[PDB]
């Protein structure tokens, strides 16, 4: 009988509830109320990277710092110098509805995929020097949202049929299918090690995964509504989310609870992008409203904003060095900020 | 009619035959004769005592053709003189039968409003091309027309200011003295000439920019596509090149059959429709690209204060495409007389002076997007 | 956590009333759309009624129009359905379903077969 | 143009004002 | 050198800005249309006319099979429940008969014979009760859905809808391309497949294409109401923050079957729409040569439903383009193009404050 | 089936519910002893001189 699975289902979200509330002894804002703020975080635009002639959804930094690949609905992917704004590669795509890319931390490969429900990889390193498809990830059943290189032969994606996928790039085949959400996977984000990633998706919940095992270890409840954007804090114990409730949110993986909630009531639009510092002492979040928001990751204070842009921030990334902020936008220009 | 330059240089002519003439006449021998005499108004030959010496009205005169026969007078006198007028060293002479029998002052009045409208056009297009300029949202195809059409408003602007300060310092006491005396002028020089060859180029150019305003409009109107490169480049030759290639041609002209003045006299109508004709072509194209426009307007009108909204969309279409030259356009400078006159001339200085102005406010000043960038712009002040 | 609790639904007599209860928590309730979505045994999902963040603006389905009233409790973080004049076929699992994002005018995907913000439904049989 | 037909109306109106000074200047006697 | 590589890094962007400029002619050339429907709206059949003028449709003997399979299994295992079901027909009638030879057959052709043996097969009660038992046996899911459809896939014209491929797991695009041109304008036409009914995230791609074609069955009323789920669908799209810019070309696809039902008796439509009572047809409303007031009254009322949402929150900023339609009308492409001429011509205006 | 579906949430809330968790106050100890740790190495929290800043 499935009224008494309800029922079962329910004293075990009760039990986990409780066994949450039992570990909460005293809360972040408690914890740091005495550390010294941050002050004001004066950001400018640095670069402006034009060429794109549609909206961008997505960038991905390179582990260089330096170059970087945007994804814009025009059909291109372009790879980006940032230090003297040139363009590197051109990218025509054969769909072009793209939603995600990456950039592959040898910078051998890039991946992009969309509205296609493929992850198409690229090779950037040819022996005649054009830039081709190497393989297309064919699997999905609803459109591709992220993707992320574990190495040169792996790939993590999600996707909208509600599910992640680790993919063997030389075989094009599935390894391991990551089931458990009931809405569309908008984002994921790798652990530092890559060994755990977490995933956000369309049923306000966060569900933190083991990539070699496939299973899912926890699932994390508080948002109010689909979570758009998710990122590891730089120690790989807490994560970062943000969603369409106006609100982006502190998870601890071994708390297993929310530990902050960054929100204004100024604020009333919804998270596209979040990403933190090299420290993570900073939670940089892209917005509905235009602009992007720098928020004190300890306090839960305001201490920026990165205001520029004319149409939505869709994409938010912080350099491997910390350098740099690069911020792309329905209004077809990435910046970089310092 | 006559210059100063015609009367001098007759003068010259007669005071030749004066100075030659006196010595040629020979002396009457008599008593109490007067003596022949150039009064720099008049040759007067030597004079019988007690008598009225009776001269002709002098031909250099620029009222002589009106006058062909008249006489000025001198009374030499009985006792050996020349008769003194009353309390006066010089001797007495009649010049009434020898005179001549206010338009200036509409003249001033329409000088007055142009120049303040000018001004007032120029000081509102050097902060509205600021504005598009500044922000780099506000950059694309139309405001790049915009901003040549901006651009050809000031140009006929300032080329008023100095054409107004030439024809000042062409009659000018100093000038008439330097023409009285032959010396040579501003009058005759290739600096006076270009002064009024590059105001008719402004005025050309500034047409044919409201012309590519009224073709590129039509064109983004009449839905199919074009080259963004190709025709853009078109568009600012058809803008500055076609004025150059009949304005050039309309200067080579006054130069070989007309060089007089400094060409700010229009002698010959033909060699004036040079200029008119081609700028004309450039009214009337724009005044049927203007019916297209209104007529797309209404029939979008209809699907979804409906006269309310066709005329705020009329009266704002007026300044971009100078189409209140439509009017008195025809109604030409050869048969243009009188009251006439005053109204086509008043007409079409003061709203082209007030034109660069309207397309100021119109197109910059009250535009959305314009304003949308100030106050994104103020809220991005607001974080400081 | 987004919970939609609905009760009040049983077994009732052609033409008699029933007064069905959604109770919410885990949400700003006050920011919400909120939306009565039912399924016919045999049939897909259907759009009964909503009603918006106020109480003011209020729509329903034409079957269902002059008979059935949606009404909601801000303070109470509760909806609500009196359901009058019933008919053999208003016999439906009658599911809560909350508009997806805050302060928004459009709902999408309310009636979509695995939407996340809808409750697990009552059980109405006329 | 009207800025062609104004110039020309009042370099033509200057051109006879400033002949009838010559004259007036030849009569007060130069 | 560290400029000698700067001078090979600005040419090769040069060579790339070059080729983007390239790029761009073709983009801004270019009308991006999102074709959006409910399942069975005669859109993809509207994607199959106008392409031959100039895949969805080619997968029609794949549902061909599905529906002849699940007749052969259930008749089959018939026999092999405890009590073998017994027809209500104590004979075959041959329609069993029929269905046996069928079995194993390569490249089955389907006539109109076998459609009537399987048509006559499926509403025959006894084969009614052995569909209760087919969760016991092997069968395909698609089974009822498909065999309730025996009408619909009779007619040579049948192309089937969204749902019938949703049925069946033969779509694999997410996003089917129709590439056409009217009067040398190309047109970029993108049709959705293979994505769940969850929309709104997937949505938010589109909100700078030209147009949404948002075709809809008029003839749906009486799903228990599939014009009220298009009427949510439309009052979502229409009202979504993102795609407030973007104009909807609507499509009321049904008007010849609408009409059928009118006539009948076979509508009823002011059961699920209560206010058709009190509706008047509208003065300016222009009926198509010898058609009935009943079927323009039903036709203008489903066309004030979708005007009534797009009245409001409109401002002049994106518009609804209504058009009574038929899926195989030849005059579709050339409506598509004079609404998408209309787009441009608004959009011009606007921006020079004009309208 | 839903009874499929359902059987395998309430394995994955068992699995989830045998996990050893931490006070949130050590959890939040560990966040506050990592940005203090790296604050010197964060160019976004401190600006470096612009020599060293490649976007000058």
């Amino acid at each position: 009988e499935l009224d008494q699975l309800r029922q079962e289902a329910e004293q075990l979200k009760n039990q986990i509830r409780d066994a949450r509330k039992a570990c909460a002894d005293a809360t972040l804002s408690q914890i740091t109320n005495n550390i010294d703020p941050v002050g004001r975080i004066q950001m400018r635009t640095r670069r402006t990277l034009r060429g794109h002639l549609a909206k961008i959804y997505a960038m991905h930094w390179g582990t260089d710092s330096r170059l970087l690949v945007s994804a814009s609905q025009d059909g291109k992917l372009i790879i980006w110098d940032s230090y003297t704004t040139n363009k590197v590669h051109a990218i025509p795509l054969r769909s072009s509805w793209v939603m995600t890319c990456a950039y592959a931390p040898s910078g051998n490969y890039v991946a992009c995929g969309g509205l296609d429900n493929i992850c198409s990889i690229y090779n950037l390193k040819t022996r005649e020097g054009n830039v081709r498809v190497s393989r297309e990830l064919a699997g999905h059943t609803g459109y591709l949202s992220c993707c992320r290189f574990l190495d040169d032969n792996q790939i993590v994606t999600s996707s909208g049929d509600t599910t992640c996928a680790l993919w063997d790039i030389e075989t094009g085949q599935q390894t391991t299918t990551f089931t458990g959400h009931t809405g569309d996977v908008m984002s994921l984000s790798l652990a530092p090690d890559t060994r755990l990633f977490v995933s956000g998706a369309c049923d306000a919940s966060a569900k933190l995964w083991d990539v070699r095992e496939g299973m899912c270890r926890q699932t994390f409840t508080g948002h109010e509504s689909d979570i758009n954007a998710i990122c590891f804090f730089p120690n790989g114990n807490a994560f970062a989310t943000g969603s369409d409730d106006a609100t982006c949110r502190l998870f601890d993986l071994r708390a297993d609870q929310e530990l902050m909630t960054y929100s204004h009531d100024n604020i009333i639009c919804g998270i596209t992008s979040v990403s933190f510092s090299k420290s993570g002492r900073l939670l940089l979040a892209g917005y509905d409203d235009f602009n992007c928001n720098v928020w004190d990751a300890l306090k839960a204070d305001r201490a920026g904003v990165l205001a520029g842009h004319d149409n939505r921030v869709s994409c938010l990334g912080v350099t491997d060095d910390g350098m740099a902020v690069a911020t792309g936008s329905w209004d077809s220009f990435l910046k970089i900020w310092n | 009619t006559v210059s100063l330059w015609e009367t001098v240089q007759k003068w010259r002519e007669y005071r030749r035959q004066c100075q030659r003439s006196l010595t040629e006449d020979p002396p009457p021998a008599t008593d109490l004769f007067c003596n022949r005499t150039f009064d720099e108004y008049a040759c007067w030959p030597d004079g019988e005592p007690g008598s009225f010496v009776n001269v002709s009205c002098p031909w250099y005169l620029p009222w002589a053709s009106s006058v062909p026969q008249g006489h000025v007078y001198r009374f030499c006198t009985a006792e050996g003189l020349w008769l003194q007028k009353d309390n006066s060293s010089l001797p007495w002479r009649d010049l009434s039968e020898c005179e001549e029998s206010s338009p200036e002052e509409q003249l001033l009045f329409l000088y007055i409003i142009y120049t303040v409208g000018y001004a007032l056009s120029f000081s509102a297009l050097v902060i509205a091309s600021a504005i598009l300029l500044g922000f780099r949202h506000l950059h694309c195809t139309r405001n790049y027309i915009h901003l040549n059409l901006f651009a050809s408003f000031i140009l006929r602007a300032l080329s008023v200011f100095i054409k107004d300060a030439a024809l000042k310092w062409m009659y000018s006491t100093a000038a008439q003295q330097h023409q009285w005396d032959g010396l040579l002028s501003y009058q005759d020089s290739l600096s006076c000439r270009l002064v009024f060859l590059l105001m008719q180029y402004c005025v050309a150019a500034n047409y044919y920019w409201l012309l590519v305003e009224g073709v590129y409009l039509y064109t983004l109107l009449a839905f199919s596509v074009f080259s963004e490169q190709w025709i853009f480049r078109l568009y600012v030759s058809i803008g500055w090149g076609v004025p150059l290639l009949f304005v050039v041609p309309w200067g080579i002209v006054k130069y070989l059959y007309e060089d007089e003045g400094c060409w700010t006299r229009n002698s010959n109508m033909n060699y004036w429709l040079i200029i008119r004709l081609p700028i004309l072509f450039a009214i009337g194209v724009n005044f049927l690209i203007f019916v297209r426009v209104i007529c797309i307007v209404v029939s979008k009108l209809k699907a979804n204060d409906i006269k309310c909204r066709l005329a705020k969309s009329t009266l704002t279409l007026i300044p971009l495409l100078g189409t209140h030259e439509v009017i008195f356009a025809f109604v030409m400078d050869e048969h243009a007389r009188g009251t006439l006159r005053f109204i086509k001339l008043f007409t079409e200085l003061s709203f082209t002076s007030f034109q660069g102005l309207m397309v100021a406010i119109l197109y910059c000043f009250v535009n959305n997007e314009v304003q949308l960038e100030f106050r994104k712009s103020w809220e991005r002040w607001r974080l400081e | 956590q987004v919970q939609l609790q609905e009760s009040g639904g049983g077994l009732v007599q052609p033409g008699g009333s029933l007064r069905l209860s959604c109770a919410a928590s885990g949400f700003t309730f006050s920011n919400y759309k909120m939306n009565w979505v039912r399924q016919a045994p045999g049939k897909g999902l259907e759009w009964v009624s909503d009603i918006s963040q106020s109480g003011a603006s209020i729509s329903y389905t034409g079957s269902v129009k002059g008979r059935f009233t949606i009404s909601r409790d801000n303070a109470k973080n509760t909806l609500y359905l009196q359901m009058n004049s019933l008919k053999p076929e208003d016999t439906a699992v009658y599911y809560c379903a909350r508009c997806p994002a805050p302060f928004t005018r459009d709902c999408f995907d309310v009636t979509s077969t695995t939407y996340a913000y809808r409750g697990q439904g009552t059980q109405v049989t006329v | 143009h009207a800025e062609g037909t104004f110039t020309s109306d009042v370099s033509s109106y200057l051109e006879g004002q400033a002949a009838k000074e010559f004259i007036a200047w030849l009569v007060k006697g130069r | 050198d560290q400029r000698n590589e700067e001078k090979a890094q600005r040419e090769a962007n040069k060579k790339i800005e070059k080729q983007l400029q390239k790029d761009k002619q073709v983009y801004r050339a270019t009308h991006r249309l999102l074709l959006l429907g409910a399942g069975e709206s005669g859109k993809n059949t509207i994607v199959k006319q106008m392409r031959i003028l100039h895949e969805k449709a080619t997968k029609v003997q794949d549902i061909k099979n599905n529906l002849k399979e699940a007749i052969e299994t259930i008749v089959a295992a018939m026999s092999n429940l405890v009590p073998p079901v017994e027809l209500a027909n104590p004979e075959n009638q041959f329609r069993v008969d029929y269905i046996l030879s069928v079995m194993n057959v390569p490249d089955f052709d389907f006539p109109p014979e076998f459609y009537e043996h399987a048509k006559a097969l499926w509403e025959d009660e006894g084969v009614r009760a052995c569909y209760e038992r087919s969760n016991e046996y092997q069968l395909i899911d698609c089974a009822q859905y498909f065999l309730d459809k025996i009408d619909v896939i009779k007619q040579a014209d049948y192309v089937p809808s969204d749902q019938d491929l949703l049925r069946c797991r033969v779509l694999t695009s997410g996003i089917f391309e129709t590439k056409f041109q009217v009067d040398k304008v190309n047109f970029h036409m993108f049709d959705v497949g293979a994505q769940r009914d969850e929309r709104r995230k997937w949505i938010q791609c589109f909100n700078d294409v030209t147009a949404i074609i948002f075709v809809v069955a008029s003839s749906s009323y009486n799903q228990t109401n599939r014009l009220q789920a298009a009427l949510k669908l439309f009052d979502s799209i229409w009202n979504n923050k993102w795609l407030r810019d973007t104009s909807v070309i609507l499509f009321l696809n049904k008007q010849d079957l609408l009409a059928e039902k009118v006539l009948a008796g076979k509508s009823k439509i002011e059961d699920y729409f209560p206010e058709f009572a009190r509706y008047t047809t509208p003065e300016d409303a222009t009926p198509e040569p010898g058609e009935d007031p009943r079927v323009t009254r039903a036709k203008y009322f489903i066309r004030d439903e979708f005007l009534r949402i797009s009245t409001a929150s409109g401002d002049g900023r994106h518009y609804c383009y209504p058009h009574f339609t038929c899926a195989v009308d030849t005059e579709n492409i050339r409506r598509v193009f004079n609404d998408c001429r209309d787009i441009i011509q608004r959009m011009h205006l606007r921006q020079y404050e004009l309208l | 089936a839903s009874i499929a579906q359902a059987r395998k949430l309430v394995e994955q809330l068992k699995m989830e519910a045998n996990i050893d968790r931490i006070k949130v106050s050590k959890a939040a100890a560990d966040l506050m002893a990592y940005c203090e740790a790296h604050a010197k190495e964060d160019p976004l929290l401190t600006p470096v001189p612009a020599s060293e800043n490649p976007f000058r």
